[PDB]
């Protein structure tokens, strides 16, 4: 998973 | 400028991410967005104009912040979709299985369902805790966008998920989808906020 921003 | 929900705004001239939701605190306007956008004081510009700054975040742990607007800016209880727009009424939690609608600068206004609550995300940063999950597709850019219902209830800030190679979730089914938003309730009370409305 990763946050989103951009 | 307007501030209407899904619309994009830099961070210090580098990073994107989109609006949440249109707020005052007592005479002061704001917006809500995604803490991992930017730290306090960070600069937030639109369309090129500087609108004001990072009042305060949290991040990772929480995934929240907002953004106090100089009083030039004008505030709208509006989310965009495409041209058109959904009007903001509240904050009505919805329940798991309730179709959701969200709307960031990257991927435009999608919608879905929300699957699950509670959900933990592990970002490189650290875990992000009590995310809600939807199937709605989503990509980088769209952080701090709003989720709301169709009938206009705003449910939170869009916080991350399983990105693919092309930098969004659309091209995968909507069962292989994890998109996480960070609830709105806790966000307007720990910072004292009322959603502006129509």
């Amino acid at each position: 998973a990763a946050p989103x921003x951009a | 400028a307007n501030i209407v929900g899904g619309i994009e705004y830099s961070i210090n001239n580098a990073s994107l991410c989109s609006v949440g939701f249109s707020v005052t605190r007592g005479a002061t306007k704001g917006f809500v967005t995604a803490g991992h956008c930017g730290t306090v004081n960070a600069t937030a510009r639109i369309g090129g104009a500087v609108v004001g700054t990072f009042a305060a975040r949290v991040f990772p742990g929480n995934d929240r912040a907002w953004v106090s607007l100089t009083s030039a800016q004008t505030l709208l209880p509006r989310v965009a979709n495409g041209s058109s727009f959904v009007t903001v009424r509240g904050s009505t939690e919805a329940a798991v299985g309730a179709a959701v609608c969200r709307s960031g600068r990257t991927t435009g206004y999608q919608c879905g369902t929300i699957t699950a609550k509670n959900v933990t995300a592990n970002y490189a940063e650290g875990a992000v805790r009590g995310l809600t999950q939807g199937n709605a597709c989503m990509g980088r850019g769209d952080s701090g966008g709003s989720w709301i219902t169709s009938a206009g209830q705003a449910q939170g800030v869009m916080s991350g998920g399983n990105v693919q190679s092309n930098g969004n979730n659309c091209g995968i089914p909507a069962s292989q989808r994890s998109s996480l938003f960070e609830r709105l309730q806790p966000i307007l009370s720990q910072y004292g906020l009322s959603l502006v409305t129509g």
